[PDB]
RNA sequence: GUAGGGGAGCGUUCAGUCCGCGGAGAAGCCAUACCGGAAGGAGUGGUGGAGCCGACUGAAGUGCGGAUGCCGGCAUGAGUAACGAUAAAAGAAGUGAGAAUCUUCUUCGCCGUAAGGACAAGGGUUCCUGGGGAAGGGUCGUCCGCCCAGGGAAAGUCGG
RNA sequence: GCGAGAGCUAACUUCCGUAGCCGAGAGGGAAACAACCCAGACCAUCAGCUAAGGUCCCUAAAUGAUCGCUCAGUGGUUAA
RNA sequence: AAAGGUGAAAAGAACCCCGGGAGGGGAGUGAAAGAGAACCUGAAACCGUGGACUUACAAGCAGUCAUGGCACCUUAUGCG
């Protein structure tokens, strides 16, 4: 069959690219509108990188360093953001469907902070 | 001088069209099945036309033994009857007197009884 | 040649009989609580830009 | 009455409430699927549908019916609150023909066909 | 009743003669349940918008379902196969009637004895600027090697 | 079909003679079926008699009459 | 190669509305716009929209004949 669990419409390589570049984007920018599954993919991982960064020492950076490779995006995430996020039992980033695009007539949607 | 052809074909065409009126698909529609289907039609008319006149004699003779036997006679005893009654030449529209009128139905089953023994 | 072909030309009606499952299905349009300006179920409005509170621009 | 020459001078011949978008470059078929939605509507649910139907042909098709809309109120002088989608239909404009290639020297020809997009609204009326 | 022979005629164009018809509506087209033994021929209505039946005789580029017939238009296959290298992309900002596709920023990835750069041949204005947005662009374009207008090309020593 | 040769006293075989039909023959019959049986369609009828064939029901018309035979479904695959 | 045709005269449609436009509807011109510049007639194949009668146990050279049901009366109520 294939009850499996994860997605892939790309190659490995590219398929962590996407991830990490999303998950850039929404720390840098806080909301971003993208596909809808794109959306729902990004979801987890970013919220991986709150955990990791809610650490708070060396150890929990270099780890976001990782797969946050702008400087300042993971010095955002270490003394902004993670922060914030102490009594908030791990759950923020929230999407919402905007509605169908012009030239493949995919439905767009938003992921927040 | 040129003698073109427009007019004739379009009028010898429409008319074979308008002979197929109710035909399905292509043979209401183009000329070549439209023309073609009339001579399969040919057939079927000049044979039907001879052959409707067996089907009613058939229909008249099924009427006929079926009043025949509700009197405990038949048709081949009936009509013999009938025949030695040389009086009874009704043999058309015997049929309708069989469907229509049974107390007169009954009197020529008597009679065919009687001329037979 | 182009190996499997079509053997005759497929009728007005065969042809039109399997065009019976093509036919669009409407939105299930509902009418918006603060704008009024129909919206798409689970989606936000795209008038007013609400979603019990307003989350995007215009 | 009088005969056809006078006829034609006397009643002048009127499009109550029909629009039509001729020669759009777009196929009937494929436009025919969306008008066939907005077919028997009242003109605000076919407003409406039209800005929702995910289809390239909503776009021609909502203009036509606004232009049927405006025909109907400023020409015709009828009742906005009142107005249907009466009739619409999708006719064939002339096919763009095409000269594709293919493999091995062989060409193909593309038919790029054109639409002829007519909405026709008017009022309700039950009573 | 096939090949075939014989007979009687229907229809088309052109011509000559006669009789007429027509913008108060010719031909042609469309509908029709009427007529004649057939080919066929009328009446009526509709459309058309300027030519034209009927009769007698003459003449023919004179009657089509076929020829893998010729020209043209339009169907079926079917909303199907495909959309031309598996070197990606992501987001933000801008523009606009309209934006996955145009511009700008930041990343990402691919080539790097090349997928960089300079000629020659060949092409012929494709170059730059401003504007366009029907077709061309395998999709969309607000963009382009496309469309319009203006400009640009400078030799005693380079090549002839 | 009949009369012969060739052939295996095979062939929907071949080749002569002869008669018929098909070819160029519609109509009924033989389930279907060029040829066999009946019969040669000038047109019309919602009249009648017959031919070859038929008369349980499909399917027109006797589930007729008399004396018999066959119980194998023989009838509805051939021989020593 | 293929390609001809507004109208008698350009009087070639000012102005208003929907639309970026295209295209259309009006107003006006004209005898006619039932001639509007994809401009005489505008067949047929082919694509639709609307109405009548119909069709989801049916084996189909798609007709033909017979009958019944519905429907319509402009060579048309005995009949169609
Ligand atoms: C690749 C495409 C091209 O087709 C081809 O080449 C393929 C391979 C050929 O197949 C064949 O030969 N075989 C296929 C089956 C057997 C045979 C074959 C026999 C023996 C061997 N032996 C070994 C041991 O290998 C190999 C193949 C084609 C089909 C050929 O047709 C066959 O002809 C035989 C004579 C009679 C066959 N039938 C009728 C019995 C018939 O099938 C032929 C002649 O084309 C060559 C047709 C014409 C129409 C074209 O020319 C088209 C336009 C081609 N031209 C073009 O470019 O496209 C093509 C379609
Ligand atoms: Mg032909
Ligand atoms: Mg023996």
């Amino acid at each position: 069959h294939g009850k499996a669990g994860r997605k892939l419409n790309r190659n490995s390589s590219a398929r962590v690219a996407l991830a990490r570049a999303q998950a850039t984007a929404l720390l840098r920018e806080g909301r971003i509108q993208t596909t809808l599954t794109k959306a729902k993919e990004l979801r987890p991982f970013v919220e991986q990188l709150i955990t990791t960064a809610k650490g708070g020492d060396l150890h929990s950076r270099r780890l976001v360093a990782q797969d946050i490779h702008d400087k300042d995006v993971v010095r955002k995430v270490m003394d902004e953001v993670a922060p914030k996020y102490a009594e908030r039992p791990g759950g923020y980033t929230r999407i919402l469907r905007v509605g169908t695009r012009r030239g493949d007539g995919v439905t767009m949607a938003l992921i927040e902070l | 001088p040129r003698a073109k052809t427009g007019i004739v074909r379009r009028r010898r065409h429409k008319k074979v069209l308008k002979r197929a009126k109710g035909f399905w698909g292509s043979r209401s529609k183009q000329y070549r099945n439209a023309f073609q289907t009339l001579l399969n039609a040919a057939t079927y008319e000049y044979r039907d036309r001879r052959n409707k006149k067996r089907d009613f004699r058939r229909l008249w003779i099924q009427r006929i033994n079926a009043g025949a036997r509700l009197h405990g006679m038949n048709y081949s005893t009936f009509i013999n009857g009938l025949k030695r009654a040389n009086i009874d030449l009704n043999r058309k529209v015997l049929a309708d007197i069989a469907a229509r009128e049974p107390e007169a139905f009954k009197a020529l089953v008597d009679a065919s009884r009687n001329a037979r023994q | 040649a182009k190996h499997p072909v079509p053997k005759k030309k497929t009728s007005k009606s065969k042809r039109d009989m399997r065009r019976s499952h093509h036919a669009l299905t409407a939105p299930n349009l509902t009418e918006c609580p603060q704008c009024h300006g129909k919206k798409l179920s689970h989606h936000i409005c795209p008038n007013c830009g609400y979603y019990d509170g307003r989350q995007v621009l215009a | 009455f009088r005969n056809k020459k006078q006829r034609k001078q006397q009643v002048k011949l009127r499009k109550p409430g029909f629009a039509v978008a001729k020669y759009v470059r777009m196929s009937p078929r494929k436009v025919r699927l969306v008008v066939d939605v907005i077919r028997g509507k009242s003109v605000q649910d076919a407003e409406d549908l039209l800005r929702f139907i995910p289809r390239s042909a909503s776009e021609p098709v909502a203009k036509v019916l606004n232009s049927a809309k405006a025909n109907a109120l400023h020409n015709d002088e009828m009742l906005e609150d009142r107005l249907f989608v009466k009739e619409a239909y999708v006719d064939a404009g002339p096919t763009l023909k095409r000269l594709i290639p293919r493999a091995r020297g062989s060409a193909n020809i593309i038919k790029k066909r054109t639409s002829h997009i007519t909405i026709i609204v008017a009022e309700k009326g039950n009573k």
